[PDB]
């Protein structure tokens, strides 16, 4: 999920705009 | 300012800036 992904682990961008609507 | 740890209500302000208008979705549990 996005915490794994961006909060346990460094973000990016492109993680981020995945989770746009 | 996205390149780094974003928890919490850091995350949620990350997509907030990021998302725009287009509105975002936060699962934390996923």
């Amino acid at each position: 999920g996005i915490v794994e992904q961006c909060c346990t682990s460094i973000c990016s961008l492109y993680q981020l705009e995945n989770y746009c609507n | 300012f996205v390149n780094q740890h974003l928890c919490g209500s850091h995350l949620v302000e990350a997509l907030y800036l990021v998302c725009g208008e287009r509105g975002f979705f936060y699962t934390p549990k996923a």
